[PDB]
Order: structure tokens, then C-alpha cells, then sequence
């Protein structure tokens, strides 16, 4: 019923273990490019 | 590199300009450089030197960047940054 | 020419010492160039 | 306890933990937008500087300590004199329209 | 008087684009065969004794 | 070249708070990008007619290479589909995204859309609940008064579905796709003229950032993580969120007694269910999609985002509790006391979009004086 | 709006102007024409042929959506060769932009009737899918590699018709497309027109004015496809269609859809298997280098005889051409064809640039 079986647990453990290695990555990617949004500040000057 | 001597010739003219180039000389370089070692200086740069010390000092490095005025089209650091390389 | 002006224009006062030196003493007289930004003394 | 559930529900809302007053967190329509586009410079000015505080928050998923939060009792409608006139202006031309 | 690693990855490969890329091209080409070995390696031994190719020295002789 | 590519994307201002809610606009764009590519590559293998689909099917699944990867990438891949739809239909409820009127209401046609899309790609197999899913469907317009049942067999080609009903339906299903995009590009050219709502509902034009490099980071992390979702169920349970009825050939003498519908429609199934009459089951179901149009009209509060709305919180996620619990109860035979849970359920979905919703958001305006 | 009511147009375009919407009509009427024989088509080779005549046979009307399919696909090549015969004529190939759409549209047409033509199974079907891919074959080191991986296998079978189903049914809206991009290139420069004259000084308002002569031109197409769907729907068709395939034999006589025969005729006159196929490739790609080929002072051929005469010999060519190709390979027909190919490049490559050059020097420029 499913010859496919072995190969798609073969692959899927190759695809966990991209995973983890590109989902860190990409996140670290992500915090990198925000952190000028992230640690940015405000101040407001009006004339008084 | 034209430019640069004419500019150079060109703005000690007068005793002021030169008594200040001798004044602030001597603070930053310990001495006064005379023109034809500023045109042996200019003399030896040439295209090569040129794109080795840009590339040196302007590509892919960090700006720092100041605006004031209508500046919401000043664009985000992040595309700044990137349009150093 | 190499040399830009004292003052690139475009198109702050409030004290004595700022002032000083802001009347005229002579004649107008208009410069316009190729390479630096055009003034106009007195 | 209405005004008691009320000082609750200020609290429950929330919009004061990001330094918003009421009036900031109101929809904008077209009544709105010129009621805002008729305020003074430092009602406007303001407005958007606590906006811009808030949406910086917002994005850091962090609120202001609370001894910055609007209070409940300070909070004041600066916009109500401006959106009110404004919806009574579109009242009376919609009257008009009828013949 | 001592860079570090990062450093020297930097103006050896990141630096130019050129190189950046090359440095791409053959890292997948060498990370390809490591994991695909590796992680074949670790499947296998998961399912050590299971799979045709453990079994299939019993067979064999075509 | 460049513009429209772009100022319409690398420049283009988004609100510098959208949060994760945000990401399954391109999660969507990405699903029917990987049905497309999926679906053309099956359908280069696929056949119609009725002697030989479901073998068809097989033989993709079991002798092209990779047959069994894109196959099943395209069954589960339609269940990702859903579950973002879903996902950007409550986030816009929630926010009051739909507000954009135009953007809202071409939602309202692509939900339909993609719904029949699934609908007709089910059949194609033809297993069982192909062939019973056409049945009952199609069906639905027989409660069209005078012409109903004229309207079923010229759909069918038929007095009952058979091979001229495969056959165009690997038609329509094929093509479909195509326009979903077409009305999807639509969707987005609407929201475009607004820029995009956010968490606090309030106007973020104070404080824009530019779409790249921002949001296309965050984009393609978020896309990572569908895909993980997407091949988890692949690779580790392709049959987790199918019926094991359609393994079997389609048998117009046999309705399987436990026949249920996808996952997806068991809602709406679950409401036409509790009604006994034909009509009115047939009509709750289309009114049970087609009230998201009315929610515009519906809406209260002096405030776009339900953030700064604690009452309508708690009514926003009894909605949620409540279609999990029409989802739980499509699943479950007609007995009881699953025929009352569900009546109830379906007037209570009703309601709190109809009636304590709306009510919730006066209730709040008062609170705050206004 | 915009884009159609109020787009401004040359107050003097021509009848030769009426193509490009005639293209997008027969492009509508084979979208609708073969998405209604799709539901009724099925792809596998047991069936295919089958499924065809029972279309022609059973289904209401089956016979006229099907004949208008077929007569449809000659019509738009007529209409393609006659709006890009308009195109050369007058200049209009120096909307470079818009003219290289056009090439890709003309080729991707190609490609699409080509496997349309597959797809009833029937004995051209079959060795027209077996030729064509084959052309592929003369790509050095690859290019029997990529004919299997197209064919699916070692020969054409069932694997190649289930795709070319796939491939011949989404094709035609990629082509749609692509048309709207020829169009919006198009619409940054307005129309060219007879004389070749910028016509800004007298424009005039698409609606009414063009909008009720494309009518005019739509009533005349459809008449044109009208006569031959109703009174001679096999004319333009090939009778060993009507034979389903058979593998194991080429027929005797066969020979290409009349709309390729100038081009078959091209590649049969070379005795090299890679040299035919070149010269076909650029018997198409030459029209890429049109605009780089112009030399005339003057951007249209209206007030240039001896350019106007070269063209006409180019149309008489491509006649030639095509009678060939409806020829077996046998003398004289083998020579006449290697001459015909020969002044086809010939014309295009130099006689033409050539003869630009001698009219600017009498015009003293
Ligand atoms: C499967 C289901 C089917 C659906 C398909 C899957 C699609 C997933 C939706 C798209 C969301 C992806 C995304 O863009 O993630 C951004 C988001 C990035 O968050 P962030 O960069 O840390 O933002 C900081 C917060 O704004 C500020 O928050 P903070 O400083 O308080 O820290 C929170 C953060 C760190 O806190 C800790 O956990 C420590 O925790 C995380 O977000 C991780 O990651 C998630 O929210 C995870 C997605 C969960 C799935
Ligand atoms: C096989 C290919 C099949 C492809 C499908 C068919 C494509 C048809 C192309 C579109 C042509 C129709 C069109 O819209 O052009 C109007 C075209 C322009 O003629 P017109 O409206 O009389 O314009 C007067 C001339 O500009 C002023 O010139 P004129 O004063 O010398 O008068 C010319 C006119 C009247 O002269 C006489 O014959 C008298 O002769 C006719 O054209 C009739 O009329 C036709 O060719 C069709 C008339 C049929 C009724
Ligand atoms: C359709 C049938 C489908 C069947 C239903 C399946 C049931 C699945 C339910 C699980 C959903 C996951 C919920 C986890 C999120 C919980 C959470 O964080 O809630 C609090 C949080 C607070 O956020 P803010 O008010 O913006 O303030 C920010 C302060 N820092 O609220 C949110 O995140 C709101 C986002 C809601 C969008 C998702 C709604 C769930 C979707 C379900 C279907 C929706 C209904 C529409 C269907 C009509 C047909
Ligand atoms: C490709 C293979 C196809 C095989 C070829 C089939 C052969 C069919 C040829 C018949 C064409 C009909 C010709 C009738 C028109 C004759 C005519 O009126 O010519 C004179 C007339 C004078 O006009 P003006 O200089 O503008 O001055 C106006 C003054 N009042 O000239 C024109 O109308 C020029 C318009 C020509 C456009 C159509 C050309 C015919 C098309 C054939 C294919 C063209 C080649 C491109 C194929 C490359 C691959
Ligand atoms: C094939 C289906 C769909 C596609 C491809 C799609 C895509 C998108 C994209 C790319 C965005 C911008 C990013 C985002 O905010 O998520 C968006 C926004 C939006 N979509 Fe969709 N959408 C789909 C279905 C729907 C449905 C079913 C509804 C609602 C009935 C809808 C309502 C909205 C609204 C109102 C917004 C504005 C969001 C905001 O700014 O708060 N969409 N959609
Ligand atoms: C909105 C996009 C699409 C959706 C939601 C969708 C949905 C579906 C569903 C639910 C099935 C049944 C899967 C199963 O076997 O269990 C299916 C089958 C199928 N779809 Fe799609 N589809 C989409 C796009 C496409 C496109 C664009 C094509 C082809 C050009 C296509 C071709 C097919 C084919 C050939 C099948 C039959 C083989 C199979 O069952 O896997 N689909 N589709
Ligand atoms: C599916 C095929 C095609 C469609 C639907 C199409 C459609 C159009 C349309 C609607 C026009 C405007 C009306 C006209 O002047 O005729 C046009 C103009 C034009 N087309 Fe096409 N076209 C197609 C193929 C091509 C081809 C194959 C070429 C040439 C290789 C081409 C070259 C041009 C040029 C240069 C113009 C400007 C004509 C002028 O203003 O004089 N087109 N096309
Ligand atoms: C650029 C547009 C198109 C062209 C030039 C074209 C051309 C052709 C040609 C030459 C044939 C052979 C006709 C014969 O002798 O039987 C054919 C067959 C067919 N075409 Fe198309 N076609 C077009 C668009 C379409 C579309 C959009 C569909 C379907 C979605 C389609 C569906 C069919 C079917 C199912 C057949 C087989 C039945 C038959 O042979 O009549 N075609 N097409
Ligand atoms: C030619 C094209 C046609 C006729 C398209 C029609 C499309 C109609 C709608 O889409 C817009 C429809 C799919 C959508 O209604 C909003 C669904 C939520 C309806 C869900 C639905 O599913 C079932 C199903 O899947 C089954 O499977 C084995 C069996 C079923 O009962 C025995 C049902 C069922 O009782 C219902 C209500
Ligand atoms: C998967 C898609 C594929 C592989 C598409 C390939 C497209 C290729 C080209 O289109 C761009 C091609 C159609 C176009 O070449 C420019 C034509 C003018 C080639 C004309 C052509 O036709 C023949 C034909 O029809 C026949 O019928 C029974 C038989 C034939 O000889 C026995 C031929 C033949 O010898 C040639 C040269
Ligand atoms: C993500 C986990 C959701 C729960 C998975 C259960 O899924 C259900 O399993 C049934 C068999 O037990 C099937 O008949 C049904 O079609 C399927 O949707
Ligand atoms: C529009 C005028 C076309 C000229 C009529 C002849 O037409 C030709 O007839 C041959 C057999 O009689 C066919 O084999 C050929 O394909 C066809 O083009």
C-alpha cells in the first residue's frame, strides 16, 4: 500500500535536520536585519 | 588630481591662509608639508590608488548618517548599509 | 573652480556680535561661475 | 459599580499601558480624519508622537512601566470638540440633500 | 597583531562578491556529500538490520 | 521592469508592528504557488475517464519518480491551504482588517473559490468520497427552485454523476487555480491603496518601514516554517489528514456508512446537518460562508482592533471554541447527543456573530464614554 | 478607460491594423472553443482518438466547437502572418520592446498548436510529436537526453499525450499574458501608421472610430472562419488525421499543417541533420534582427519602391516556400526549394538593408 514508505522517512529525516540547521539561521538572519528596528529610540522635541 | 592642485595652490593666496597652513600644520603633521611634496603625493596616485583606498575606507563599511528637515523618504539604514557594497 | 563657496544656496540673527558687520560699506557687485556657487558682495 | 467597571474596563482595554489616550485609538473615518486634520499644531503634534510610541511598542510586544500609563482620570477627549463640529457640518448638508 | 577566524572568512571570502559566491558553490557541493553521507549513515544504523541492503548478502549471487 | 516590482514591493511602506498574523497573506500566495506547480506536474501523468483515474493515480504514486512526493505534497498541500485561510480570515476578523471593504469582499470570492477548487480536485481520483463528495455537492443546487435539478445534470452531463462529470471537472479544477490567482493579484492591488492594517487598528502612516528588507525576511521565515509544517505531514504522515474511503474505487451502488467530509468543510457540514429540512440546511450552509461579507456592516465599536477590546475577545474566541466544536461534531455520527450539541453550536455561530458581537462593541463604546 | 476609451490613435491607420485585435479574438475563440472540447477530451492513447469522434459525434454541437477549433488555429496564423507582414512593411519593428514580445508570442503560438495538433492521436499527431521534439535531438552531448526527458520515455507514448494535454491546455492563457505585456510596451508609444510619420499632430479617439471598425473587422473573420467551419471544415486539414496513429508507419505523403510549410521546407533543403535545424531556428529568430538591419532614413516602406519591391519578392518567397513544402523530394522541387531558402535569408540579410542604402543616397541623405 505504500512502497514509498522507507524513502519518505529517509527524506524526512534529512528535512528535520535541515531544519534545524536553517530555521536558526534564517531566524538569526531575521533579529540581525530588525535589530536597527528593534533597539531604536524615540524622543519627542516639541517647541515650548 | 587637477582639482586637488589647483585647490590646493589656489587657497594659499593671501598671508592669512598661508599663516593658518603654517599654524595648524605644525599641530597635525609636526612640520610644514611644502607644495612640491603635496604635488609629489598627488603625482603618485593614480586610477589603481584611487579604487584601493576607496574601496578601503567606503566599501562595505558602516555609515553614520544625520538628517533633519522633511526627511520621510530618508531611506532605512538596513538600505543605506546595503548600498555600501 | 576646486574651491567650493563659504556657502552652497538654496531656495538667522538674534544678537549685537552676530549683527556687527551686516551693514553695508560699498557698492553691490554680482559674481557668477562654472565650478562655485555665485555671490554677491555688499 | 458602572463607574467602578468602567475604571476596570480602562484597565482591562489596555491602550493606556502603551501611553495612548482614548481619543489616539479611535477608527478613523472621514469625520475623524478632518477632525484631525482641524487640530491645532501641538494637539496634532502630540497625537502623533504617542501613536509613534505606541506602534514601537507594539512591535517590541512591550508596554511602558506603569508608572507611564494613561491614567483613567486624566484621560480627557482633545478631539471631541473638533469630530463632534464635524459630524454636525455633515448632518446639516445631508439635510440639505432632502429638497 | 592577530585576526580571528570570522576575520580572515571575511577578507579572504565574503569580502568580494566573486568570491563570496565561489565560496557557496563549493561549500554545497562539500556540504552535500558530508550530510547525505552522514545522514544516510544515521538512518541506516536506525534501521540496522532492516533495510535490502543488509539482508540482501543472502540472496545475492546474479 | 523595474517600478511595479519596485514600488510595489521592495518600497513599499508597511506598518513597522505587524506581527505574525500578517505572515499568512504570503502563506497563501506560497500554497497556491506549490498547487500549481504540484498540480501541473500531476496532471502530466493524470487521466479522466473513469476506466482508468484512479489507476492513474496509482501509477503516479508508484511508478514516476517522485510521484509519490508531489502527490501527496498536493493532497496535503491543500489542507495548508485551509489551515492559512482560516488563519487570515480570523486575523482580519479579529484586527477589523476587513474594514477594506474591496480587499475584504474579493476575500469573501477567493474563500469560495479555493473551497470549490478543493472540492472538484477531490473528485478526481475518484475513489469514494470522489464520487459521492460530486454527488452531494453538486447536488446542493437542487434546492434552486423550478430549475435546481435541470441546473445538477447539465453540470453532471448527466442523470447521475459519471464520466462526462470527471471529465470536465479535471477541467474546471485545472483552470481555477489560474483565476484564483488573477483575483488574488486583485486582492492585493485593493490593499495596496491602503497600505495594511495593524495589531492596534490605529493608522501607522506615523511609522512605516519599507517592505524589504523587513518583511521579506520575515516572509521567507515564515514561509520556512510552512514548509516544515507541510512536509512533516508529508514525510511522516501523508494519510493523517486524508479519509481512508477514497483508497477504495468509486461505487455508485455504495455509500460508505461513515462517510464524512475533508477536515476543512466539517463546519459548514455540521451546520447544513443540524437543519432538517432541504432548503434550509442548503441555505444556512451558503449563509454560514457569505455572513463574512455582512461583518463590515456589523461592526460597532469606535475602534477598528478588537486589542483594546476585552469583551470582544472573549466573544471572538467563543467563535473559534465554537467552529472547533462544529469541526468535532461533523466528524461524529447523527445521534445523539452529538444532533443537539451541533444544533446548538450552529445557532450559537449565528449569534455571536449576528447578535453579541455588535453588542459587545456598544457595550465597550459606553465603558469608554463614546 | 484609458487604455481603450479615450486611448488616442492615428487618425490613418489601415485595415492592416486590424490584426493585433483579430489575434486577440482568435486568441479568445481557441481559449473558449478548447476549454469546452476539454471537457469532453481525454488524454490516454487507448482513448484520445476515441474521445475525438465522439465529441464529433455525440456531444450537442461537438462538431462545430471542434471544427471551429481547428479552422480557429488557421485563422490565427493567418492573421499572425498578416500582422507581421503589416509590421515589417511599415517599420513598426523599431517598438523594439513590443516587436520582441511579438517574436515570443509568434513562437510560443507555434509551440501550442503544434501540440494541439497531437492531442487527436491520429497518424500526423503522432509523427508531428515525434519530428518536432526530435529537433532537439541536434543539440550537441544533451540533446538526446532532453528529447526522452520530454517524451517521457524512449519513444512517443502515453507519457508524451498526457502531458501535451497539460502543456496545450495552460500555454494559451501564458500567451494571454504575454499579449497584455506586447500591449501595455505598446501603448507607451501609441501606433505607428502607414506613413510612418509620427501622427501626433492628428489623433484621434479609439472609441468610436477603431472600436467600430474592429467590429467591422471581427464580423469579416468571423465569416472567413464561418465558410470554412460550415461549408469546407477539412479543407485547410490534413486526411491522414483521420487515421488513428500507428508506431510502426510514417506515411508516404505526409507533410506539415500548411501554416509550418515554409519552414519544413527550409529545413528539408539542407542534407545536414544540424544545419536544417539551424536554418529553421533562424528562419523564425532572424526577425529579432529586423531593427538592427534597417538602414532606410525613413521608417516605413510606403514611400520606398525599390524596399516595397524586395517585400513582395520576400511574400512571393515564402509562397514558393510553402508550395514546396507541399511537395515530394524530387526534382526540380529540390532545387527550387535550396534557391527559395537561399533568397529567403537573402532578402532579409542583404538585399533589403542594401536596397535602404541606395534609396537614401537618391534622397541625397
Ligand atoms: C504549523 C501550523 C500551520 C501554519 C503554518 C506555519 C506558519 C507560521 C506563522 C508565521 C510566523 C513566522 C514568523 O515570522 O516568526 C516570527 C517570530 C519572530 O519573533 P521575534 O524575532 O523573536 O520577535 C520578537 C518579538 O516581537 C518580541 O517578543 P519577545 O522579546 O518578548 O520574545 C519572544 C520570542 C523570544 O522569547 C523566547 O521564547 C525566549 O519568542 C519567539 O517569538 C520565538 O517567530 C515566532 O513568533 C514563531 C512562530 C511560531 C510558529
Ligand atoms: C483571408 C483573410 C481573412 C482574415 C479576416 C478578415 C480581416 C479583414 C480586415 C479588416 C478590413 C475591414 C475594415 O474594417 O476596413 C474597412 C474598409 C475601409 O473602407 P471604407 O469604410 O469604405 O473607407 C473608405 C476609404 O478609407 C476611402 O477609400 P475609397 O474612397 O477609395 O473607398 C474605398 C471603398 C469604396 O470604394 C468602392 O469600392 C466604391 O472600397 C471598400 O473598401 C469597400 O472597408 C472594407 O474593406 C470592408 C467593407 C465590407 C462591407
Ligand atoms: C473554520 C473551521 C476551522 C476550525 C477551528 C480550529 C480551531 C483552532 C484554534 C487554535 C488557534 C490558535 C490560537 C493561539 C493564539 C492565542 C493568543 O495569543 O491570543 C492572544 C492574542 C492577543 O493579541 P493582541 O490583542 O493583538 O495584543 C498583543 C499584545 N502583545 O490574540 C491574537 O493573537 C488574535 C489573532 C487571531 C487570529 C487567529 C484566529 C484563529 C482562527 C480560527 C478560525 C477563524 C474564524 C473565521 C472562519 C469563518 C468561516
Ligand atoms: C509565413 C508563410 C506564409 C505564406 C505566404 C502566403 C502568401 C499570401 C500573399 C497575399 C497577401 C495579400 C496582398 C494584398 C495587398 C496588396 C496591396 O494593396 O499592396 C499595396 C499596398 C500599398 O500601401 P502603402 O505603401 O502603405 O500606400 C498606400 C497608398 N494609398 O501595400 C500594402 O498594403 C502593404 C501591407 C503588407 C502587409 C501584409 C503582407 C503579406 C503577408 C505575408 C507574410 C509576411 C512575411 C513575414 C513572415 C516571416 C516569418
Ligand atoms: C487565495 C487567497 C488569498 C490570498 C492569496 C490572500 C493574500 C493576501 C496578502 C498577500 C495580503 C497582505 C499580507 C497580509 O496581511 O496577510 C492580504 C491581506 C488581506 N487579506 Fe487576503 N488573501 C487571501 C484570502 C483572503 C480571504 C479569504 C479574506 C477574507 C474574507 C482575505 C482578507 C484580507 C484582508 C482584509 C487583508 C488586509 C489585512 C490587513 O492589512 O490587516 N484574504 N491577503
Ligand atoms: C487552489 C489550488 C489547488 C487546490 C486547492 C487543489 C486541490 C486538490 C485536492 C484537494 C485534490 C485531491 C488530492 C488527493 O488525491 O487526495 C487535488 C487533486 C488534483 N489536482 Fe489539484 N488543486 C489545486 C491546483 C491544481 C492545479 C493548478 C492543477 C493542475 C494544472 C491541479 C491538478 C490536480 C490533479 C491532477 C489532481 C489529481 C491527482 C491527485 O489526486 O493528486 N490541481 N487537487
Ligand atoms: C498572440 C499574438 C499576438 C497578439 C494577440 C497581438 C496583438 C497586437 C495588438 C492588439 C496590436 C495593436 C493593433 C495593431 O496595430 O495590429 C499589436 C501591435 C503590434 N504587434 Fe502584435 N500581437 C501578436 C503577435 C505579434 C507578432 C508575432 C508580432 C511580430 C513579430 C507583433 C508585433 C507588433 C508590433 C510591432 C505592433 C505595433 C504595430 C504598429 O503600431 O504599427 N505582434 N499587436
Ligand atoms: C493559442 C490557442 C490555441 C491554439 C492555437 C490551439 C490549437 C489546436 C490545434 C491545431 C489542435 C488540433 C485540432 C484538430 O485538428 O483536431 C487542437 C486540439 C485541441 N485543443 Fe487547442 N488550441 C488553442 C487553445 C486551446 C485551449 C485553451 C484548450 C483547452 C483548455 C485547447 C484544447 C484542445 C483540445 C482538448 C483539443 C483536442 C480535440 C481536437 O483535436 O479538436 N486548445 N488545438
Ligand atoms: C461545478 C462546480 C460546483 C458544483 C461547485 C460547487 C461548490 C460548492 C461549495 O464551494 C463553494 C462547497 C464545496 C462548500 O459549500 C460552501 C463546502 C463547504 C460544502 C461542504 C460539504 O462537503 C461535503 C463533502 O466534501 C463530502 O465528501 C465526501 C460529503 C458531504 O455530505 C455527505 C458534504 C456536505 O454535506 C457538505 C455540506
Ligand atoms: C514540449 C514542446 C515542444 C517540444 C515544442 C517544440 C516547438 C517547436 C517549434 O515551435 C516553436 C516548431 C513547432 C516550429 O519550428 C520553429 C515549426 C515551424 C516546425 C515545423 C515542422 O513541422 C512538421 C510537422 O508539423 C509535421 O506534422 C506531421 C511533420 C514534419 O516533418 C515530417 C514537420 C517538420 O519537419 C517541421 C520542420
Ligand atoms: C493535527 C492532528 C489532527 C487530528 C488528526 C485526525 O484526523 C482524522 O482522522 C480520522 C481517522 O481517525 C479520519 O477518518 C479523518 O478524515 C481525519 O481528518
Ligand atoms: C484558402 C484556399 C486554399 C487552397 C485550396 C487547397 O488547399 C490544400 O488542399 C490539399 C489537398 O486538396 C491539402 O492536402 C492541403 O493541406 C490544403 O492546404
Amino acid at each position: 500500500a505504500e512502497p514509498e514508505h522507507d524513502h519518505r522517512k529517509r527524506m524526512g529525516l534529512k528535512m528535520l535536520l535541515m531544519m534545524g540547521l536553517l530555521l536558526p539561521l534564517v531566524y538569526a538572519m531575521k533579529r540581525h536585519k530588525w535589530s536597527v528596528l528593534k533597539s531604536r529610540k524615540l524622543a519627542y522635541r516639541p517647541p515650548k | 588630481k587637477n582639482l586637488l592642485r589647483n585647490a590646493l595652490v589656489s587657497h594659499l593666496d593671501g598671508t592669512t591662509p598661508v599663516c593658518e597652513d603654517i599654524g595648524r600644520s605644525l599641530l597635525t603633521y609636526g612640520r610644514r608639508i611644502p607644495l612640491a611634496e603635496w604635488e609629489s603625493r598627488i603625482a603618485e596616485v593614480d586610477a589603481r590608488v584611487v579604487r584601493e583606498v576607496c574601496s578601503k575606507y567606503f566599501y562595505d563599511q558602516c555609515p553614520a548618517v544625520a538628517g533633519f528637515g522633511p526627511i520621510e523618504q530618508l531611506p532605512d539604514y538596513n538600505r543605506i548599509r546595503s548600498g555600501m557594497f | 573652480a576646486a574651491v567650493p563657496a563659504t556657502s552652497e544656496s538654496p531656495v538667522s540673527v538674534l544678537c549685537r556680535e552676530s549683527l556687527r558687520g551686516q551693514a553695508a560699506g560699498r557698492p553691490l557687485v554680482a559674481s557668477v561661475s562654472l565650478n562655485v556657487p555665485a555671490s554677491v558682495r555688499y | 459599580w458602572l463607574e467602578g467597571i468602567r475604571k476596570w474596563y480602562y484597565n482591562a482595554a489596555g491602550f493606556n499601558k502603551l501611553g495612548l489616550m482614548r481619543d489616539d485609538t479611535i477608527h478613523e473615518n472621514d469625520d475623524v480624519k478632518e477632525a484631525i486634520r482641524r487640530l491645532p499644531e501641538n494637539l496634532y503634534d502630540d497625537r502623533v508622537f504617542r501613536i509613534k510610541r505606541a506602534l514601537d511598542l507594539s512591535m517590541r510586544q512591550q508596554i511602558l512601566p506603569k508608572e507611564q500609563w494613561t491614567k483613567y482620570e486624566e484621560d480627557k477627549s482633545y478631539l471631541e470638540p473638533y469630530l463632534k463640529e464635524v459630524i454636525r457640518e455633515r448632518k446639516e448638508r445631508e439635510e440639505w440633500a432632502k429638497k | 597583531v592577530a585576526p580571528t577566524l570570522t576575520a580572515r572568512l571575511y577578507s579572504l571570502l565574503f569580502r568580494r562578491t566573486s568570491t563570496f559566491a565561489l565560496t557557496i558553490v563549493v561549500g554545497a557541493l562539500f556540504f552535500e556529500r558530508a550530510f547525505d553521507q552522514g545522514a544516510d549513515a544515521i538512518y541506516e544504523h536506525i534501521n540496522e538490520g532492516k533495510l535490502w541492503k543488509h539482508i540482501k548478502h543472502k540472496y545475492e549471487n546474479k | 521592469l523595474m517600478k511595479i516590482v519596485n514600488n510595489a514591493f521592495i518600497d513599499l511602506p508597511a506598518p513597522s508592528n505587524i506581527s505574525s498574523w500578517w505572515n499568512f497573506g504570503s502563506l497563501l500566495g506560497i500554497c497556491l504557488i506549490l498547487q500549481i506547480l504540484t498540480g501541473l506536474f500531476l496532471a502530466m501523468h493524470y487521466t479522466s475517464d473513469t476506466t482508468t483515474a484512479f489507476s492513474s493515480v496509482t501509477h503516479i504514486c508508484r511508478d514516476v519518480n517522485y510521484g509519490w512526493i508531489i502527490r501527496y505534497m498536493h493532497a496535503n498541500g491543500a489542507s495548508m491551504f485551509f489551515i492559512c485561510l482560516y488563519m487570515h480570515v480570523g486575523r482580519g476578523l479579529y484586527y477589523g482588517s476587513y474594514t477594506f471593504l474591496e480587499t475584504w469582499n474579493i476575500g469573501v470570492i477567493l474563500l469560495l473559490t479555493v473551497m470549490a477548487t478543493a472540492f472538484m480536485g477531490y473528485v478526481l481520483p475518484w475513489g469514494q468520497m470522489s464520487f459521492w463528495g460530486a454527488t452531494v455537492i453538486t447536488n446542493l443546487l437542487s434546492a434552486i427552485p423550478y430549475i435546481g435539478t435541470n441546473l445538477v445534470e447539465w453540470i453532471w452531463g448527466g442523470f447521475s454523476v459519471d464520466k462526462a462529470t470527471l471529465t470536465r471537472f479535471f477541467a474546471f479544477h485545472f483552470i481555477l487555480p489560474f483565476i484564483i490567482m488573477a483575483i488574488a493579484m486583485v486582492h492585493l492591488l485593493f490593499l495596496h491603496e491602503t497600505g495594511s492594517n495593524n495589531p492596534t487598528g490605529i493608522s501607522s502612516d506615523v511609522d512605516k518601514i519599507p517592505f524589504h528588507p523587513y518583511y521579506t525576511i520575515k516572509d521567507i521565515l515564515g514561509a520556512l516554517l510552512l514548509i516544515l509544517a507541510l512536509m512533516l505531514l508529508v514525510l511522516f504522515a501523508p494519510d493523517l489528514l486524508g479519509d481512508p474511503d477514497n483508497y477504495t474505487p468509486a461505487n455508485p451502488l455504495n455509500t460508505p456508512p461513515h462517510i464524512k467530509p475533508e477536515w476543512y468543510f466539517l463546519f459548514a457540514y455540521a451546520i447544513l446537518r443540524s437543519i432538517p429540512n432541504k432548503l434550509g440546511g442548503v441555505l444556512a450552509l451558503a449563509f454560514s460562508i457569505l455572513i463574512l461579507a455582512l461583518i463590515p456592516l456589523l461592526h460597532t465599536s469606535k475602534q477598528r482592533s478588537m486589542m483594546f477590546r476585552p469583551l470582544s475577545q472573549c466573544l471572538f474566541w467563543a467563535l473559534v471554541a465554537d467552529l472547533l466544536t462544529l469541526t468535532w461534531i461533523g466528524g461524529q455520527p447523527v445521534e445523539h447527543p452529538y444532533i443537539t450539541i451541533g444544533q446548538l453550536a450552529s445557532v450559537l455561530y449565528f449569534l455571536l456573530i449576528l447578535v453579541l458581537m455588535p453588542t459587545a462593541g456598544t457595550i465597550e463604546n459606553k465603558l469608554l464614554k463614546w
